[PDB]
DNA sequence: TCGAGAATCCCGGTGCCGAGGCCGCTCAATTGGTCGTAGACAGCTCTAGCACCGCTTAAACGCACGTACGCGCTGTCCCCCGCGTTTTAACCGCCAAGGGGATTACTCCCTAGTCTCCAGGCAC
């Protein structure tokens, strides 16, 4: 059962990623950086829309990184080199 | 007869280094680089101004600006410098 | 024809003094200056810009800024092709290593 | 404790959306840091936005602008 | 009395706010404005010479070239943060041979 | 043809700057391709700006303007 | 073997073109009385996030078959590469025509300001 998630994460178009647990995180990095800040939830969707489309342009990136070095199974030096080509 | 900063980085290098000559090419360099930070720090403070109310260009502005752009070694360096500068300038009127 | 003497001098002095691949690397590497040859390149340069326009002129310094350009550019992908050539295991480079990183540049 | 917001069949399945089938251990702890580093600078410029707007509450068009100025224009929250 | 000789500044404040004036960027510029951009680009304009400097020293050569201020802008990660897509005209590159061709 | 102008040894001398050990016979086309590519994307718009100025000199400020708007920008010559 | 004379190593003299300094200067930098206009604070409300948990509830943690393939070794096989050799056009200098870039500006024409009347536009 291997084309069953991609047929099916892909087709849906809405969101996959937590959150409230991204609410909390983004939280823990204004208690890093910043006292308080209130936080609207569109800004917070934003956000997690955003980072997940960061995720998805790096692991699309990723994937041809992988058989481009006789590998399918991605490696830690994959999430290194993808990085040069973007900034 | 254009505007050029060609003197004024002349004189800022004598000040500290004056040992080291400098050609045309890197001047000119160095006058398209200032001029191109000058520009970039131009629209950005014309952005934040234009964004939340406040046409006039303050202090507040163009440090939230310096702050934007900058890492935090130079904004922390650049805020030092632009608050010393605006200490001597609003002391010695 | 002073500076044609001069001229000839200089080709004299050029001519008796001035007249594994591991060190081109570290040679090329610290070298400031142009590396295409300049008439074939501001040809070239012309038969492009002949495709979108004209008599157009063409100053030195803006095909001297071209060239500087052009160069910038493909050593920067060259230089990123070189990592994902040797990332897939290949010293030797190809024309599959110049493809992703023309893809996921854009 | 709120590194671990995100968990590993999540990003398992963000690999699945995706394209990536055979996902290493290493991929989601790096897939934290990324985004550890990621969400970092786009916040703070939103605090340095909160900062100007002078409050407490960030407001979303300075997110808007902020992403903005970063290069990772968002459509549909604001214009 | 220039606003220059006002703060000890160099950079041409009066010129920078009739630029800021007539530039097609903004109405109002305050007082307090183009003496801190004034200061900035002092600041930026100070640190690049001194690394033009240290490199004009450490490579022997008593002037400033193009590979010394690439070298500058190109061996700093804050520099790389701020300046890292532009380039130097005759600047060259850096030179780092890789590891695995080592 | 011009396009050939830029001959093997001088790929091989860039390659050689650019720190590569071994290169093959196939780089050489595909270089001088992304490179008529990138030379048309840039020349596009630096004779756009020679046209609009109602001047048929290809200006060193024309071609400045289009490698800022382009995000490479070169510093010397302009701006 | 002495000594005089020719060759060479090292020390001293001199072009030379780029960095540095300078006189003349001339459209901008300074200051100013004023003046329409941004803008900073405040009552006051209203409205969006936060906590507790009522009530469910899929989902992750983690361990167990199992086999696909990442890394390494072994053999293969051939394609750029060093090198030699032949060719060839790039660079330089120079002769020559001339063509758009640069600078000056004037009627005209299109805009800032002005008031006046009307049809768009999200809310009920």
């Amino acid at each position: 059962l291997a084309l069953y998630e991609i047929r099916k994460y892909q087709r849906s178009t809405d969101l996959l990623i937590s959150k409230i647990p991204f609410a909390r995180l983004v939280k823990e990095v204004t208690d890093e950086f910043t006292q308080d800040l209130r936080w609207q939830s569109m800004a917070i969707m934003a956000l997690q829309e955003a980072s997940e489309a960061y995720l998805v342009g790096l692991l699309e990136h990723t994937n041809l990184l992988a058989l481009h070095a006789k590998r399918i199974t991605i490696m830690k030096k994959d999430m290194q080199l993808a990085r040069r080509i973007r900034g | 007869r254009k505007e050029t900063y060609s003197s004024y980085i002349y004189k800022v290098l004598k000040q500290t280094h004056p040992d080291t000559g400098i050609s045309q090419k890197s001047m000119s360099i160095l006058n398209s680089f200032v001029n191109d930070i000058f520009e970039r720090i131009a629209t950005e403070a014309s952005k934040l101004a234009a964004y939340n109310k406040k046409s006039t260009i303050s202090a507040r502005e163009i440090q939230t600006a310096v702050r934007l752009i900058l890492p935090g070694e130079l904004a922390k360096h650049a805020v030092s410098e632009g608050t010393r500068a605006v200490t001597k300038y609003s002391s010695s009127t | 024809v002073r500076q044609k003497r001069r001229e000839k001098q200089r080709k004299q002095s050029l001519k008796r003094v001035e007249k594994l691949a591991l060190y081109e690397i570290r040679k090329y590497q610290r070298s400031t200056d142009l590396l295409i040859s300049k008439i074939p390149f501001a040809r070239l340069v012309k038969e492009v810009t002949d495709e979108f326009t004209q008599d157009l002129r063409w100053q030195s310094m803006a095909i001297m800024a071209l060239q500087e350009a052009s160069e910038a550019y493909l050593v920067g992908l060259l230089e990123h092709t070189n990592l994902l050539a040797l990332h897939a295991k290949r010293i030797t480079i190809m024309k599959k290593d110049m493809q992703l990183a023309r893809r996921i540049r854009g | 404790d709120n590194i671990q917001g995100i968990t590993k069949p999540a990003i398992r399945r963000l690999a699945r959306r995706g394209g990536v089938k055979r996902i290493s251990g290493l991929i989601y702890e790096e897939v934290r840091a990324v985004l550890k580093s990621f969400l970092e600078s786009v916040i703070r410029d939103s605090v340095t936005y909160t900062e100007h707007a002078k409050r407490k509450t960030v407001t979303s068009l300075d997110v808007v602008y902020a992403l903005k100025r970063q290069g990772r224009t968002l459509y549909g929250f604001g214009g | 009395q220039s606003r220059s000789a006002k703060a000890g500044l160099t950079f041409p404040v009066g010129r920078v706010h009739r630029l800021l004036r007539r530039g097609n960027y903004a109405q109002r510029i305050g007082s307090g404005a183009p003496v801190y951009l004034t200061a900035v680009l002092e600041y930026l304009a100070a640190e690049i010479l001194e690394l033009a400097g240290n490199a004009a020293r450490d490579n022997k050569k008593t002037r400033i070239i193009p590979r010394h201020l690439q070298l500058a802008i190109r061996n700093d990660d804050e520099l790389n943060k701020l300046l890292g897509n532009v380039t130097i005209a005759q600047g060259g590159v850096l030179p780092n041979i890789h590891q695995n061709l080592l």
